[PDB]
RNA sequence: CCGA
């Protein structure tokens, strides 16, 4: 339930609605392609993860 | 979960070899087919965080697509939350929906970002807001916020705050719609026809003026300080009042 | 009439009267700059609006 | 049969306890059963202690105000009545109070004896003027039940003996290899602080359990 | 016409038959590979590898022959053996 | 917080949803309408609402109704054989006459359920706004009163009993028709509800917000839309999601708002509490290259911020306008097959008496549509009833300038005599011509 | 009939023939009129079946009139139709009246009781659903009916009716022997577990017994719907009418598992599978056991001749006749030319193309019927031999099946709980079905509330009332006042006061099961009839991850029974791009429909767990370039680079 | 606190009620008491039911002996119905040989030593005059409802394992100069006839005691 | 033809 609070700051925050959601999805390509080592979790995805990182920065 | 095997099956199908379980995509197949209790939690590993698109025909505003977190239940019907059901005008008496899953990643942080379910509350055609309560949850507020001239076990007692009402609720002692004297030091108070005329006044010793409203009782100082009030109230309205607090402020 | 009335023949040719519309099109010798929601549908491609924006 | 398990268990700093219990695995419906009649024991059928008469000295009736307190007799018996304490005596026992202003007045003020125990020492009370001093006398019960003195030597309040607070219980379905279903039993007890949720589910479970022993012959 | 899914499996089938076949010696991968077109696009004869090298077709014929029975082993090779229908 | 110490019903649940979107957001108001979904759940399964024969309690004043009004149509067809009215407006008077008698007695429903059992199921359902207009309890509860033609013709006959009591075979043939017009009507007119729906979305397929400011000086004016002398939109509705593009003075002088600044529901209050009449930023005085700027357009009203750039808000505009005609075409089979008609005010007075000749007025006698002879206003003036009382029996009515008058100047007034009645709006009346 | 009529496109043009109506010689309808003569109702002889010679000549009155027995028309008023006009007259110069109160409906639409308390639609609505409930395992009879069941159940033509005195001298499960008296013994042939047109059963059981006497018209067998020779359409069950923890939320149903172990709504459903042996130019196709790529298991049930056995149980995906058929291409590619050279692997002449049960429809198999052109039979031209397989399966009631009432009132069942988590009477007895109060006032069909609640009188009696529609001509509140009285009567019983409460009538308090408590307000509990309809959500369940494609277009295809994708229409796009999301757009326009190189990329990328790349032109466009220059328009794209144009050739 | 049965009246053997009473108890102990038995008698216990029948020339469920009057689904139906009480935990086998004209019930089962039938007039089905049925059932012991697993020549039955078919309690108060006043409880127990309610009751009640002694003991 |  912590990650649509996330959601929700980082859409409130952004200066277009529509350039941070191809960022989240630019990031969370790097981060799938970053962890290409079956090493992982099932329960953060590369999107999951890349919104973390992306609320954490923004703080 | 026989719908979910099909349509996120390419996903089982690459978790399946990532996993060192088969080798290519025809024993992933035989396996998948045969029936496997390996094959089950696997697709719930899979299907975790993906985003879902449902949809119901027709497709008459921008809310008739939504995007849903899926989780695997049994049987074979598709369960949806009671609150969207406006958004879609859909009833349970033989309405069906859709599926759609995104593949692209891009796809996925649109569903999640853009289309998720939690985040289109208001309408777009007005500034009202679609995702509200409705036909009985409406009813089921109604009658606990609602007078009962019946219903009058303990009435007129005084209690120290809402959490005293509410222990009294709880152990038996009130019914919900006895009128009930809460002492409650806040002013954000409103009331049906709200009233801000004094009815009677009872002076006190020590310089001490006792205001009588139609469901307020303030105790005042002589000239610059409020003591105490007390609101006359039912327990179902402190119930109600309960749960948006603890809603809303978390 | 202001729908067949644009300055695309593709959205006026997907809309309505296709043979009218295709052939003053074609007499006229235009060109479809692909400028739209319509277009970009048919064509395949990321629509200019949302986050085919920019 | 079964496996209980402590999941979490919080402490709020004015002296209230909470402690969430997981119970699996239990057979189909017997998670409603079980925590339903914990629920109704924990809330009705569990002793513990209040106060049930006080004795202020400089008073005219049962509805007045007190001189040189802010708060008047009614609060008092409102802020009385919030006063969580633990006893161990089935006979009466009787607290006093002395204070002198200014300033406020919490319940660490009281020299009560040895065999009541107060739970929250920060318990406010009244508040106090221009060095006037109250002086009151309290009696510690314990029971069941609740106490409602109609129309408001001893002035006698309004008791509540409630060491559990509130009690809340969900039910989650267990789906497994075999073809049984399962129920876990999730459990929430908010106790007053006087005694833990662990030893109140001890006390509601022997109460049940005292209950349904002789009927087996 | 033909499936994804045929497309999908026959790719990952040569990913792999490529990847196994690489493991041996390089002169046998190429005679395997020449033999059934999975570089050129044309399976050849024996004669024709004879003269792609220059040594004649007879040394072609075992050489392919130790290959297979090389790829024939139970060990270290089983991981072909799943795509048996 | 708000402490809320009243009922609640639907519309306050909805006021609570929307102030829990404009300080927390999206998510904590999801979270909030959960929570409020499972209580009022939990508390519906413990209350054991339920329906029952019994429950549907008609009033004992139907009878005595349905006889006034029988004898109302009993002189008007004895005033139609005498030869002093014609057969349109005999028409006309008998449908109002049965009209106006089923709205009494709606009104008689609501005031008898409010007034004996006040947590009644059926009026706790149809209150509370959980399900249930007040057409249908009239129809349980009252009388059904006139259907409709598939092609909209209004029917003759009354139908003087509800679904407790029980329809008669006429009274059965009479609601197939209205059943037939529901049916009908659902089957055949969703194709141009959705065909104008294409049409919309194909006019306006390329209106994208592309820039930030236009710089126009365009303004559109903006007034509270009034058919009548009651309001139907008021201002700071009208001024929700706007940009102000002059500035707002009060009568003291101080700017309550600059230009270019976006208002919400509290500035929008604002200003509607000082003026009349503001001039707001528009997309039809945009000035942009076949689109609209960001500025002219103003908030999105999905999210309750100013607009982004790339959005398609033409689709968006069409598809808020196609809706609620299809959804409303395809749902009006809820409401039986009944006529519903807007009756005009009537104004009485409650005694004997007199009424004051107004000041300021000319009038002219005009033809009404029931028969009788009555004087129009002109110009809009005064109305006073004049009663018998020593010290305080007195009501004054302002009219409407087209009301119609049927009282002279200086009579006496019986008791309960009809003194002044509006007539309709045009959309509001819905009349076409006919032979 | 005014009600019956469909909903869809064709309403108002398909009507339905009344219950008295009759068609002449010369092709009209006319209905049959009692005469009127001073002021009495004749009813001495034969009507007169009027052949709408009643409008510009008589003056006819409904038959549902207030009339005292043997004797004339009461009151001084009485509603006529005249002229095609509503109107109201004397009794002595009413002309003609009715002969029921029925006569103006159709036969589904009399089925249902207190008629007149319901809405028109949902009339309509419960006619509707009456003709789309399934037949159950163990019928039974409404406790409240109205009388035409035993008339629809003999012209219907499922029971099986005598027609001489006789009697009966051998009954058994498939034959009643019975000897005449009034050559000299009727066999009449009992079906059993036939399929009917929308796979139901067609099943038959005997009544009588051996050594009784038999009048000609008595019922001797009755059929699938049917039992005690009327109409049984469904069950009846103890409602209350009260809301759950939001199970019947929005017209969903909460039931018990009651309905689920006693056999309650069990159904039979009878697939029928077809194969044909065909001849085709390469060979001719062989019906066989020897199918390559199948293991040793999958043939048990196999006959030797490669087809299953009557009793066999088969789930999805098991072979029920096994067939192949001689494959001659023979166009390897490399990689499969390199592993049969590895492994050995002979590739075989033919190719499996067996007949599978589809997804789901398990069952037992009941009819293998072979047909072979030298057995006798002839064939449709180029089949060898045709085989026919007959699956059967008990369904029981499920959460997703579609429920229904006499009075229009439908629903989904949405939860089964167990009987000691229902609520409960104060006897103990637990609830059937909780249905929400809210659907009874807004779709207003009251009707139901009358039916449950003489239905619960009846159920505490033992009667099996019947009641004809439109009985408030023998007063005002008859329907109310015989409930009510019935009730009474119902509660006056020895043991069973609790069932009627005179301060609060249709009312009785319930407990809830989960806590004992009793819920705050009395609740309407009673007897309904219900019915379990044919739409089950087996036959609904559908998903798609890749099956075949169109011809010219290469867009999936359509339908539940080739493995058919979803239709993402117009609206669907105006929705999407109201959104934001032109990347869910774009794929679901390219990569899941008409791009054969972005399917194979996208699923390749999917399962080595890659990007999926960017898709390219969809062929339904290049398909529409060439139909646009086929009609002779030189339509072309081009391409501006650095001061050139140049046309771009998108076949690619 | 004393038990006392009241009244226990009994039909055939198809139906033994019972009446008991139970004071005295607290004021909500009376309902706790009674729900959590009412819960447990209708839902945990356990008894013996027909699993499964064999019949000597029928292979599925649809089929038809010639000389019944019944087909095998209602024959299924009818031993579906059948009340028989175990006495062990093993599944046994029971046997019958019937030979027409005749009503073939109950009584004519040859049954092992640890399954006895308790109703002996129940109905099976109807034999003519030239008829043989020679069938062969499985009984069990199970805990509620069974459901078929996926499907030599064994008709699988659906089994119900309830032998208490209904439960009713009501709550008495007692009111006196007897200050913190009491309840009565009063139990209705209902019975296929294969245990008797009293035995019922103890099995609840250590059922329900086997509950609650670990939850006090393991704190 | 039916279902939403
Ligand atoms: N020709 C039709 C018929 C129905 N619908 C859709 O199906 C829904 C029908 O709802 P349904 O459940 O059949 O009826 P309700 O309106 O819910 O009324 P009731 O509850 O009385 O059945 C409508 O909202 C409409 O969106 C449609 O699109 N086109
Ligand atoms: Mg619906
Ligand atoms: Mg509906
Ligand atoms: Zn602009």
């Amino acid at each position: 339930n912590h990650i649509i609070y996330r959601s929700e700051e980082l859409l409130g925050a952004a200066s277009n609605r529509y350039n941070i959601t191809v960022r989240v999805a630019k990031r969370a390509k790097e981060n799938r392609s970053e962890d290409f080592d079956s090493i992982d979790d099932p329960n953060m995805k590369p999107a999951i993860r890349a919104i973390i990182e992306m609320s954490d920065e923004l703080t | 979960r026989e719908m979910a095997i099909e349509l996120f099956q390419p996903f089982v199908i690459h978790r399946l070899i990532k996993l060192g379980i088969v080798n290519n995509i025809k024993a992933a197949k035989k396996l998948i087919l045969k029936g496997d209790p390996q094959i089950w939690s696997v697709l719930e590993e899979v299907i975790t965080g993906h985003p879902v698109m449902l949809n119901r025909a027709p497709t008459l505003h921008r809310l008739g697509i939504q995007a849903f977190e899926p989780i695997l239940v049994e049987g074979r019907a598709i369960q949806l939350h009671p609150l969207v059901c406006p958004a879609f005008n859909a009833d349970f008496d033989g309405d069906q929906m859709a599926v759609h899953v995104p593949l692209s990643l891009e796809a996925q942080c649109e569903a999640r970002l853009l289309m998720l379910a939690c985040h289109n509350v208001l309408s777009p055609a007005t500034g009202k807001p679609i995702v509200a309560p409705s036909q009985d949850m409406v009813l089921g507020c109604y009658y606990l916020t609602a007078e009962n001239p019946n219903a009058q076990k303990g009435a007129g007692r005084y209690f120290a705050g809402i959490e005293d009402a509410l222990r009294a609720y709880d152990h038996g002692q009130v019914d919900l719609h006895s009128q009930i004297w809460i002492r409650h030091l806040d002013e954000d108070v409103v009331t049906e026809k709200p009233d801000t005329e004094v009815i009677k006044t009872e002076d006190l010793g020590d310089g001490t003026v006792m205001k009588y409203y139609r469901e307020r009782k303030i105790r005042e100082g002589v000239d610059g300080e409020i003591i105490t009030q007390y609101i006359q109230t039912t327990p179902g309205r402190i119930i109600y009042n309960k749960t948006i607090a603890e809603a809303l402020v978390f | 009439k202001a729908s067949l009335n644009t300055d695309s023949f593709i959205s006026a040719a997907s809309f309505q009267e296709t043979t009218r519309v295709l052939t003053e099109a074609a007499i006229e010798g235009k060109s479809d700059w692909l400028r739209g929601l319509k277009e970009n549908v048919i064509i395949g491609r990321l629509i200019p609006a949302g986050t085919g924006f920019s | 049969q079964f496996q209980i398990e402590c999941v979490e268990s919080s402490t709020r700093k004015n002296q209230q306890q909470y402690s969430k219990f997981s119970l699996e695995p239990l057979d189909r419906g017997q998670g409603t059963t079980v925590g339903n009649a914990l629920r109704r024991v924990l809330l009705s059928n569990l002793p513990g202690a209040a106060v049930t008469a006080i004795r202020i000295a400089g008073v005219n009736h049962e509805f007045a105000t007190i001189l040189g307190v802010r708060e008047d007799v009614l609060e008092i018996m409102l802020n009385m009545k919030e006063l969580v304490l633990k006893s161990y005596t089935d006979q009466p026992q009787i607290g006093r109070l002395t204070a002198i202003g200014p300033g406020t007045v919490t319940a660490a003020q009281f020299e009560v004896p040895s065999e009541v125990e107060v739970i929250d020492p920060n318990q406010y009370i009244a508040t106090l003027a221009e060095g006037a001093k109250l002086e009151m006398e309290f009696r510690v019960e314990r029971g069941v039940g609740y106490r409602v003195i109609e129309r408001g030597d001893f002035l006698q309040i309004d008791s509540v003996f409630m060491p559990v607070t509130k009690v809340n219980y969900t039910v989650e379905d267990i789906r497994a290899d075999g073809m049984s279903p399962k129920d876990r039993l999730i459990l929430d007890i908010w106790t007053n602080g006087s005694i833990q949720p662990r030893e109140a589910l001890s006390e509601a479970s022997d109460i049940i359990a005292n209950l349904f022993i002789p009927l087996k012959d | 016409g033909e499936t994804p899914e045929d497309e999908v499996s026959k790719n990952l089938l040569r990913e792999d038959l490529e990847n196994v076949l690489d493991t041996l010696s390089p002169r046998e991968r190429d005679v395997l590979r020449l033999r059934y077109g999975l570089d050129d696009g044309r399976m050849k004869t024996l004669e024709e590898i004879g003269q792609i090298f220059n040594v004649t077709r007879e040394r072609i014929r075992q050489i392919e022959a130790k290959a297979l029975r090389k790829l024939r082993h139970p060990n270290r090779n089983s991981i072909l053996k799943e795509y048996i229908r | 917080m708000t402490f809320y110490n009243y009922t609640i019903d639907k519309g306050r649940l909805k006021k609570l949803i929307a102030l829990a979107y404009r300080r927390y957001g999206s998510a904590r108001c999801s979270q909030l309408a959960d929570e409020l979904k499972e209580l009022g759940f939990r508390f519906a399964t413990k209350a054991g609402v339920s329906i029952s024969v019994d429950d549907l309690t008609i009033p004992p004043e139907k009878k005595q109704m349905l006889e006034a009004a029988e004898k109302e149509i009993r002189t008007t067809e004895e005033r139609y054989a005498r030869g002093e009215i014609t057969e349109v407006e005999r028409f006309q008077k008998v449908i109002d006459t049965w009209n106006g008698t089923s709205e009494e007695l709606k009104d008689q429903v609501v005031v008898n359920f409010r007034k004996t059992d006040p947590l009644n199921s059926v009026y706790m359902m149809a209150f509370s706004g959980a399900r249930g207009n007040m057409s249908q309890v009239r129809q349980l509860v009252g009388m059904r009163g006139l259907m409709a033609d598939p092609q909209g013709e209004i029917i003759d006959l009354p139908i003087k009993t509800n679904f407790r009591e029980g329809l008669t075979v006429t009274e059965y043939v009479i609601s197939s028709y209205g059943a037939r017009k529901g049916l009908v009507d659902t089957a055949l007119r969703t194709a141009d509800s959705g065909y104008l729906t294409r049409r919309l979305v194909d006019v306006s397929q390329d209106v994208i917000v592309r820039e930030q400011d236009c710089g126009t000086e365009r303004s559109l004016r903006v007034t509270a839309m009034t058919d009548g002398d009651q309001v139907k939109i008021s201002l700071a509705d009208r001024l929700f999601g706007r940009l102000l593009a002059k500035d707002v003075v009060g009568p003291d002088g101080e700017i309550i708002a600059k230009r270019n600044d976006e208002i919400d529901e509290a500035l929008a209050n604002r200003i509607a509490a000082v003026t009349d009449e503001v001039y707001v930023r528009s997309p039809l005085t945009c000035e942009a290259a076949r689109s609209v700027c960001q500025n002219c357009y103003g908030w999105s009203l999905a999210h309750g911020h100013k607009v982004d750039l790339g959005e398609a808000v033409g689709i968006i505009a069409a598809q808020s306008i196609g809706e609620p005609g299809t959804q409303l075409t395809m749902r009006t089979f809820h409401t039986g097959g009944v006529f519903t008609g807007e009756v005009a005010r009537q104004e009485k007075a409650p005694e004997d008496g007199t009424v004051k000749w107004g000041k300021g007025l000319s009038t002219r006698k005009v033809r009404t549509r029931h028969g009788e002879d009555a004087e129009q206003v002109e110009i809009a003036g005064d109305l006073i009833w004049k009663g018998e009382g020593k010290k305080a029996a007195t009501q004054t009515y302002s009219l409407t300038p087209g009301s119609l008058l049927f009282v002279q100047d200086g009579q006496t007034v019986t008791a309960g005599q009809l003194m002044t009645e509006i007539s309709l709006s045009k959309t509001q009346r819905s009349t076409e011509r006919a032979t | 009939c005014p009600v019956e009529t469909p909903e869809g496109p064709n309403a108002g043009l398909i009507g339905s023939l009344a219950t008295c109506a009759r068609v002449n010689d010369y092709g009209f309808i006319e209905t049959p009129y009692f005469r009127v003569e001073s002021g009495r109702v004749r009813k001495d002889l034969d009507p007169v079946y009027l052949t709408a010679d009643e409008e510009d000549d008589m003056r006819v009155a409904p038959g549902d009139i207030p009339t005292d027995e043997e004797g004339n028309i009461i009151g001084e008023s009485v509603p006529i139709r005249y002229r095609q006009e509503f109107s109201t007259t004397s009794p002595e110069q009413v002309d003609y009246v009715a002969v029921s109160p029925v006569q103006i409906i159709s036969v589904a639409t009399s089925m249902i009781p207190f008629l007149e308390h319901d809405d028109a639609n949902r009339a309509l609505m419960g006619s509707n659903m009456q003709r789309q409930a399934v037949p159950l395992l163990r019928p039974e009879r409404p406790l409240v009916g109205t009388g035409l069941e035993a008339q629809a159940a003999r012209d219907s033509g499922m029971v099986i009716v005598s027609r001489t005195h006789g009697i009966v001298t051998y009954v058994d499960a498939t034959e009643i022997r019975v000897q005449p008296h009034s050559g000299e013994e009727i066999v009449y042939p009992i079906q059993k577990y036939q399929r009917s047109n929308q796979d139901t059963c067609l099943n038959q059981r005997p009544l009588v017994y051996a050594g009784e006497d038999v009048v000609p018209g008595q019922v001797l067998a009755d059929g699938s719907a049917t039992e005690g020779g009327e109409l049984a359409l469904g069950q009846n069950i103890l409602v209350a009418y009260m809301p759950w923890e939001g199970y019947n939320y929005e017209d969903a149903i909460l039931i018990s598992e009651r309905l689920v172990y006693d056999d309650v709504y069990t159904s039979i459903h009878i697939e029928k599978f077809e194969i044909e042996a065909r001849q085709t130019k390469l060979g001719p196709e062989e019906i066989t056991r020897e199918i390559p790529n199948v293991g040793e298991d999958a043939l048990r049930n196999l006959d030797e001749h490669g087809i299953i056995r009557i009793g066999a149980w088969v789930e999805s995906g098991d072979i029920l006749v096994g067939k192949v058929t001689p494959k001659g291409e023979a166009d390897q590619p490399p990689e499969e030319k390199l592993l049969r050279a590895i492994f050995g692997e002979k590739a075989r002449d033919v190719r499996d193309n067996s007949l599978r049960v589809p997804n789901g429809e398990k069952g037992r198999v009941v009819d293998v019927r072979v047909f072979t052109r030298e057995k006798g039979d002839e064939l449709p031209p180029g089949a060898n031999m045709v085989v026919r397989i007959y699956v059967a399966q008990k369904r029981k009631i499920q959460v997703g099946d579609k429920m229904a009432g006499r009075h229009g009132n439908k629903g989904i069942i949405s939860r089964i709980l167990p009987i000691e988590d229902m609520p409960y009477l104060p006897d103990g007895r637990p609830i059937d079905i909780a249905l929400n109060p809210l659907g009874v006032p807004s779709r207003m069909n009251v009707g139901q509330v009358f039916e449950c609640l003489l239905g619960w009188a009846g159920e505490n009696l033992g009667v099996r009332f019947k009641i004809t529609p439109f009985d408030e001509m023998y007063g005002e509140e008859a329907s109310r006042d015989t409930v009510h009285g019935l009730l009474e009567e119902a509660s006056q019983r020895p043991n069973k006061d609790w069932v009627f409460n005179e301060n609060h009538p249709g009312k009785i308090q319930v407990f809830d099961g989960r806590t004992g408590e009793p819920f705050d307000r009395p609740i309407t509990v009673g007897q309904a009839y219900m019915l379990k309809l044919v739409h089950l959500v087996d036959d609904k369940i559908h998903a798609r991850s890749t099956g075949p494609y169109s011809l010219v277009t290469q867009q999936p295809l359509g339908g539940k029974a080739q493995q058919g994708g979803q239709r993402f229409g117009e609206m669907e796009v105006w929705a999407l791009e109201a959104y934001g999301a032109a990347y869910i757009l774009q794929e679901l326009l390219t990569v899941k429909s008409d791009d054969m190189q972005g399917r194979n990329e996208a699923l390749n990328a999917i399962v080595k767990g890659k990007s999926i790349p960017r898709p390219g032109t969809p062929e339904s466009f290049k398909v529409l370039m060439r139909e646009l220059q086929s009609l002779g328009l030189d339509i072309a794209a081009h391409k501006v680079q650095l001061s050139e144009d140049g046309e771009s050739a998108d076949a690619e």
